């Protein structure tokens, strides 16, 4: 069952809501938005697979990009308090995909300078995936009320959490 | 759009309540979609429309699976599934009377079957593929051996 | 036997190629106990095979949603199965013209409806909840709108 | 998440092969081990389904029995290593097959003290559950293939442990 929700996750991701600044005026249309339109200066929110084309385009372009700077200074918070479950840095549900699309980029300009930055930010990411997901086993053992630690977790840590919980609930009641 | 549906359908251990009403406002939006959206946006947008569609349909039958009782639009299919579990069931009990690959079935309704006329209360040994399909759709009722 | 069936489909991650004449092998088992077997084990034992063959249905199903391609005697269910999931997608993506809770259909073969005969390229108005069963047994086939 | 399989699970272990003394004489036959002949003072091999018809009938009686005492034991052994994920009891597959026969046990007798001693066992298991998840939850996380270890854990848990650590390798692998 969990391949069903890796596809229903990684589908999700293609409309989640980016905030855009507009560069070029545009109107158009699409099912989700219906007829928008689009005026310089202005920020909208689109979605994702949306703001793509806009992009490319060169109607529009996309502000809410993580970096390597992002990167480091969220490895900095959840290094301040590591052995609380309850510190997790708010991230959002779009943060995973957003770093795929900073790290694709990395890999589309092939520089010297975009290969180091694409070296350093999964040396980063990986300090900071063990640190979360310690943080977040614990989180699923400890039985607290959880509603803005939930809205802070990314949608994949999001599953992986539920998961723990809901097979420990499973396993209690299939032996009691 | 569909995200909304498979949103909530991903969150919730149960079922959601999808209402057909729900399932006619994204169709009635589709539809009038196609005179005013480009082509080349609506041909991108319907393929990840259809990939939530598939999702949605995974995700609930997953559920189905496990034991949750669906409510909602899409029922009757949630009991077409449990009409091929229970012919799985029977058959893999001898509750059925099988022949080589055929089986034994009670017509219900009149039927046309290989070109000859059958009407209620007849017995016909056809083939599961035919036969399935047939008891889905009323036409056939498997014979079920009485135990003892 | 059946434990055997479900032991195997748990440890291996395909979907096992079980075949036909394995079936019909151990349904001759079933009839051929009735010789020996009392009724108190064998309603006992009915439970517990029962049991284990709904648990065969819902591994293998379980396969097919993930994605696992099936093969072997119950091919046939999961067509079915397809055929329900093809319906779902067809019908979210705005493929089909719905009035309420109709759909527009073709007729396939012959069919009486409501007392009365339609005949094949003949086009009938009729509840999703009957419409689908007709179309799995090939009698109806859903009037489709390119949205492309 | 994992419904389906911990149902096939618990069916498949009321064919278990369970040790039984026969006490009384007793032919028949089933679909599953044919016909049988049972002789008295001889230990047999029979499914679990059918060494409880043949119990409750007083034909022979079941041996390899869970009791409170082993529920203890594997309790204690578990907290001298509360924090070594790498310390489970070896427990084995019929372990929960023969946990739940005990609970149904005390649960069908309805009486006083078959009520003290059921909390008493939930109360046990409860501990038994968390310690051996914690040890079994960090051994996915650390990513550890040892045969020994996997050997030790139940179907179920076994189960529990391959889902987290595929879910970890997709999920951060890809």
């Amino acid at each position: 069952m969990i391949e069903v929700k890796l596809r229903a996750i990684k589908r999700l991701s293609n409309v989640y809501t980016r905030r855009v600044m507009i560069i070029e005026d545009w109107n158009g249309s699409s099912i989700t938005t219906g007829n928008i339109e689009l005026v310089k200066g202005s920020e909208n929110q689109l979605p994702q697979w949306l703001a793509i084309i806009l992009e490319g385009k060169k109607v529009a372009k996309i502000e809410d990009k993580i970096s390597i700077e992002d990167l480091g200074r969220i490895l900095f918070q959840e290094r301040q308090n590591m052995n609380t479950p309850a510190s997790l840095v708010p991230l959002g549900k779009d943060f995973t995909s957003r770093v795929q699309l900073y790290l694709e980029t990395l890999r589309k300009d092939n520089n010297v300078e975009s290969l180091e930055k694409l070296r350093k930010s999964i040396g980063i990411l990986n300090e900071i995936i063990k640190i979360r997901l310690r943080k977040l086993i614990q989180l699923a053992f400890l039985n607290i009320d959880d509603q803005n630690l939930i809205n802070g977790m990314t949608e994949e840590e999001l599953l992986i959490y539920k998961t723990i919980k809901q097979l420990i609930k499973e396993l209690y009641g299939d032996i009691i | 759009m569909l995200d909304e549906l498979v949103k909530k359908e991903l969150s919730e251990e149960e079922i959601t309540e999808i209402k057909l009403e729900e399932i006619i406002k994204y169709i009635t939006l589709i539809k009038k979609s196609k005179t005013f959206v480009s082509s080349e946006i609506r041909k991108e947008e319907l393929k990840f429309l259809s990939e939530l569609a598939e999702s949605l349909f995974e995700l609930r039958l997953s559920k189905v699976l496990e034991g949750k009782v669906g409510k909602g639009f899409d029922e009757f299919i949630f009991d077409i599934f449990k009409i091929l579990k229970q012919f799985y069931v029977d058959l893999l009990t001898g509750r059925y009377i099988i022949y080589n690959d055929k089986i034994y079935c009670i017509v219900q309704k009149p039927l046309i079957y290989n070109d000859h006329r059958v009407n209620e209360g007849d017995v016909l040994v056809l083939p599961m593929r035919e036969a399935l399909p047939l008891i889905i759709a009323s036409y056939l009722t498997p014979y079920k051996i009485d135990i003892e």
